[PDB]
């Protein structure tokens, strides 16, 4: 109680920070439809829609748990795990369909507004959604894993974290890294008319610190926790690295919201409000 | 009374709503572009050349799925500073310029001029510009024989070269070339002054055959609105 | 010998006399009386419907006399006729021409205006017991744009142009009858007075011109303004209206003064005014303003009683109703905020 | 009224000097882009040359590039455009004119004649 | 140059109508439009608040 203080101050500090971002995106979307006009913010809404579930009924209760060592809710215990991992795998989801939506809109935009239709954006949030039900709530149904102590089985957690994050953090560097190989050649074109009308990467240095800060600190606060998911039931690590190495994904999703959120209409609406 | 005539209402409403959220579609999915000039300059030839198919003042064609809109407006008086506010929603502004027209009267600085005004403007700000260098077969000749001279309306072209990225061609003369990228970068000299990303320009030169410049405007369509994305998704 | 040079000379000479005869009537100025009248006050005016609905961006829009309908048009070929109160779109007429710039509601509720770039004007009818919406007529006799209309009746239509000659177009023969040429710069709107008797139009030569419907000459001119007029507004009691111009100064001009009332002008706007509306009593002034924002004015005061939120595109249409109900400005987001 | 005056012009010997001095009064002259356009005899109107609000962003036409001079003054509300070294083809009708949209660096004024803000001109004449 | 000589002819005819009409005085212009104001400023439901039940739109 004289020490634990200090991080529980800090861990309530992420999760009203978390809420509050939430909040303010949640508020700026159903107030101002110049956001959820475009098929492209629908994916931008389902992750911080999935921000807010996850700041309500996830972080809070580990954080209440955290603080003083027991854990209430005994019973409650498995549908909380269900929760967590229903919106750990959902806002993965959401990450990796921004980035091929994104990439389909720079590789072939005008293919990209001829599909992907505000109907295929809702067919895209959806699978993601199901695919996370799927993978969150029907395992811990039949107890695919094996106080309630956080410890998966062997063979489930390898194929969730495949299936959740693997593949979707594979799409999303496959996507920056096809993305960049445009964005370079884009780069490369304005140079070639910026330096010929003043007859080189002063530009293209722009679009890798953008593409750095959206990917790396997404890839450096879930992959480091999921190296050491997949190796748990495995084996290593302890309870004093894994309960802060999931918090570090927690607090991605603390991130998120100024990540996708960046741009000037959504300044100028959080600004506003 | 409350209810027995506003529910056919309500209903009508529904379906205009259908209707429109299937136009959507449609008109996102289609790329107007914006076709003006600052005079014979060789625009008939660009539209005449869309696809082999109450006067002429707008005309659609479609490639690769993709359904464009060449807006014409070579029957509107000379103030453009009205109408063209209404070209902020249009994908690219297609200013079909006559390289050759300086001569007859000193045309391609009333272009400049034009597509400086375009570029500055509040509205086409976010509206990037298709550069084209049209009439290219009719400056050739020109700068070649001595007929029409680029230094009689610039004074820049003596101390100006080609630059590292020329494009040759057989039967054509570097003279010409230096010419038509002096008069490119002319025009690329007021892309760079504001340099909001918001828009960029892109030079072509076309006319010279008549070939499908449909092409070098689709794939030009296409990189506009990667930027345009780019710079949304603030990736660029 | 020497005609053009001596025109030109006896021109100056009698915008001169026009000049100080404007001059030895204007003994005093419509700031005189501030301290009888009192002010309005910073009025929050809240959005009560948003009519979310358009694909491109709204243009150009009309109420009407029942003070229910409104038409609005957007670049996208798409005419809507929405009913405010309900937020429910009664009519979608989709038109022949994609860029259009002008929208009419007929007094009487049956014609619909629209045009722009196409140089025609495509009347709809919408009482048609045929069913669906077709057109109803094309005029077509104009060299320029169509920058604003304006219905006089179910019979006659007084519309702008981009070559300086406003045409009064009647839907029975689908001609001009009269023309209004005399002026230099393409006219950017026009507004008609209660009476009907005469309309005035604010042109890009910085000089709103009031014609008669009837003879189809220039009653009175006023060259107070520095900039495009980009809108005009006449005034309820239909002798004097407000011009909505780009140099971010909205000049009210009198019929029967022949000159300028006031400027409203400010020092933090450096954006031209988009469009122009008084309110039912006309001392209010609505002003949709280059700067994504909407200005409530006082017509006495000379300041700014509040600027209204919403739109982060340019507002460019704006409509009050014929009793000053509900304000709706429609910007080129798509967006229709109907105020009150 | 948007009125423009500009003075001077006449007879030129080819190579000499030349000022117009263009009083514009009716508007708030330190809030616009004035620029000067020429017109050929038996041709269009040609764009000279154009000013910022203040003074910053000068810009002529080629064929006057390093030769002509325009300079705006609001103490006085004048602009002040001097031709030097001139040639038998810069014999023409001088407009002064207004480009509408403040605080800009857009103008439209390059249009033909009948236009809003354009003063009548000066016939700059070349002699021999 | 007939042309401009044309509208030249027109322009200061119209200057011509233009000069003679009755001009009357800016203070009756002004008093006119407070009188219009004041005549209609209580009618008025921008100028006045009104309430949401009398305002089809709250
Ligand atoms: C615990 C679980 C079951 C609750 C969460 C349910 C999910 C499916 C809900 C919660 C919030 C919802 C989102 C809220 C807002 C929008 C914006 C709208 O323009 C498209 C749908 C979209 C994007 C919704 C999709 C479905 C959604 C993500
Ligand atoms: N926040 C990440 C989420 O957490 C759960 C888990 C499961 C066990 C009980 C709790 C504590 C430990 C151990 C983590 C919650 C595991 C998991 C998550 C996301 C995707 C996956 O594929 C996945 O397996």
């Amino acid at each position: 109680f004289s020490v634990r203080i200090l991080t529980a101050c800090f861990l309530s500090l992420l999760i009203l920070s978390t809420l509050l971002g939430n909040t303010l995106v949640c508020a700026a979307v159903i107030r101002f439809r110049h956001l959820r006009s475009k098929v492209t913010n629908f994916f931008v809404i389902s992750l911080a829609v999935s921000d807010l579930l996850v700041a309500v009924l996830v972080m809070p209760w580990k954080a209440v748990a955290e603080i003083a060592g027991f854990w209430p809710f005994g019973s409650f215990c498995n549908i909380w795990v269900a929760f967590d991992i229903m919106c750990s795998t959902a806002s993965i989801l959401n990450l990796c369909v921004i980035s091929v939506d994104r990439y389909w809109a720079i590789s072939s935009p005008f293919r990209y507004e001829r599909k992907m239709t505000p109907k295929a954006a809702f067919i895209l949030i959806s699978v993601a959604w199901t695919l996370s039900v799927l993978i969150s709530f029907i395992p811990v149904q039949l107890s695919w894993h094996k106080n309630c102590d956080s410890s998966l089985s062997r063979t489930y957690a390898i194929s969730s974290s495949v299936i959740s994050f693997y593949i979707p953090v594979a799409i999303m560097i496959v996507t920056y890294t096809r993305i960049y190989r445009i964005a370079q050649k884009q780069i490369r074109r304005i140079a070639a008319l910026e330096r010929a009308a003043v007859h080189s990467f002063k530009r293209e240095t722009k679009v890798l610190k953008t593409l750095s800060v959206i990917m790396g600190v997404f890839v450096c606060c879930w992959l480091p926790f999921f190296i050491l998911n997949c190796i748990l039931p495995f084996c290593c690590i302890d309870s004093n690295t894994f309960d802060v190495f999931v918090w570090f994904g927690w607090a991605n999703s603390s991130l998120n919201p100024i990540i996708y959120a960046f741009n000037a209409d959504f300044r100028k609406a959080f600004s506003t409000l | 009374d409350q209810r027995n005539e506003e529910k056919a209402q309500r209903e009508a409403n529904k379906k205009i709503e259908k209707q429109l959220q299937k136009d959507k579609q449609v008109y996102r999915a289609t790329h107007r572009l914006l076709l003006l000039g600052a005079g014979e300059s060789g625009k008939s030839t660009i539209v005449k050349q869309m696809r082999i198919l109450t006067g002429i003042f707008e005309t659609k064609f479609q490639v690769d799925k993709v359904n464009f809109h060449m807006f014409d407006v070579g029957a509107q008086r000379d103030e453009r500073r009205k109408w063209i506010q209404c070209f902020n929603d249009v994908t690219a502004i297609i200013f079909v310029v006559a390289s050759s027209s300086y001569n007859m009267t000193n045309r391609l600085q009333e272009a400049l001029n034009l597509f400086k005004s375009i570029w500055n403007n509040r509205w086409l700000r976010t509206i990037s510009v298709i550069l084209f260098l049209n009439k290219q077969d009719l400056l050739a000749e020109k700068v070649l024989a001595g007929k029409s001279k680029i230094e009689d309306y610039f004074p820049e072209f003596a101390r100006y070269t080609t630059p590292e990225d020329a494009t040759p061609e057989p039967g054509e003369d570097p003279r010409v070339t230096r010419a038509k990228y002096f008069i490119r970068d002319e025009f690329l000299r007021i892309s760079t002054a504001s340099g909001d990303g918001r828009h960029y320009c892109y030079p072509h030169f076309t006319c010279s055959v008549d070939t499908e410049n449909i092409r070098r405007v689709f794939n030009d369509c296409r990189d506009i609105i990667q930027r345009m994305h780019l710079r949304q998704y603030e990736l660029l | 010998g020497s005609e053009l040079d001596q025109l030109r000379q006896e021109a100056e000479q009698l915008k001169n006399q026009i000049r100080d005869a404007r001059k030895a009537c204007a003994d005093a100025t419509l700031s005189q009386i501030t301290n009888n009248i009192d002010p309005v006050g910073r009025i929050q005016m809240r959005t009560r419907r948003t009519l979310r609905g358009h694909l491109a961006k709204i243009y150009a829009m009309h109420w009407g006399t029942d003070s229910r309908l409104l038409v609005s048009a957007s670049q996208d070929g798409k005419l809507i006729i929405w009913d405010s109160y309900t937020t429910n779109k009664v009519h979608a007429i989709p038109l022949r021409s994609s860029w259009v710039m002008t929208c009419a509601y007929a007094p009487s509720g049956n014609y619909v205006a629209c045009g722009g770039l196409d140089n025609i004007c495509s009347i709809y009818n919408l009482k048609t017991r045929e069913g669906n919406v077709r057109v109803s007529r094309e005029l077509a006799g104009h060299t320029g744009y169509l920058s604003c209309c304006r219905f006089l009746d179910d019979n006659q239509i007084v519309t702008s142009s981009g070559d300086t000659t406003c045409a009064l177009w009647d839907i029975e023969t689908g001609q001009q009858t009269t023309t209004f040429t005399g002026h230099t710069g393409d006219v950017m709107s026009l507004s008609l007075a209660p009476d009907t008797r005469l309309f005035v139009s604010g042109a890009c030569d910085a000089s709103a011109k009031l014609w008669d419907v009837r003879e189809g000459m220039c009653r009175q001119t006023f060259t107070g303004h520095e900039s495009d007029i980009n809108a005009i507004c006449f005034f309820p009691n239909g002798n004097a209206f407000a011009t909505g111009s780009d140099d971010a100064t909205c000049r009210l001009f009198d019929l029967r003064a022949d000159q300028e009332l006031m400027t409203y002008s400010h020092d933090n706007i450096i954006c031209g005014i988009t469009s122009v509306s008084f309110s039912k009593s006309g001392r209010l002034l609505l002003a949709g303003y280059d700067d994504f924002n909407c200005n409530v004015w006082d017509a006495l005061k000379a300041d700014r009683a509040g600027v209204l939120a919403g739109h982060d595109n340019r507002v460019s249409c704006l409509g009050v109703t014929d009793d000053g109900m509900a304000v709706a400005t429609g910007s080129w987001d798509s967006f229709l905020k109907i105020w009150n | 009224q948007v009125q423009l005056q500009e003075s001077g012009g006449g007879l030129v010997q080819p190579g000499g000097s030349l000022r117009l001095s263009c009083a514009a009064s009716g508007f708030t002259f330190s809030n616009y882009k004035m620029n000067w356009v020429r017109q050929a005899p038996g041709k269009g109107l040609e764009w000279v040359s154009d000013i910022s609000q203040s003074g910053a962003s000068i810009s002529y036409t080629g064929s006057v590039k390093g030769r002509f001079t325009i300079s705006r003054d609001n103490a006085k509300n004048t602009l002040y455009l001097q031709m030097n070294s001139l040639k038998p083809e810069d014999t023409a009708v001088y407009y002064c004119a207004r480009c509408p949209a403040p605080f800009t660096r857009d103008c439209f004024d390059v249009t033909s004649t009948t236009y809003a803000y354009r003063g009548q001109g000066t016939q700059v004449t070349v002699s021999s | 140059n007939t042309a401009s000589i044309a509208q030249a002819r027109k322009l200061v005819e119209q200057l011509k109508m233009e000069a003679n009409i009755d001009r009357i005085k800016v203070s009756k212009a002004a008093a006119d439009l407070m009188a219009y104001c004041e005549a209609h400023a209580k009618e008025d439901p921008l100028l006045t608040p009104v309430p949401a039940s009398e305002n089809p739109f709250r």
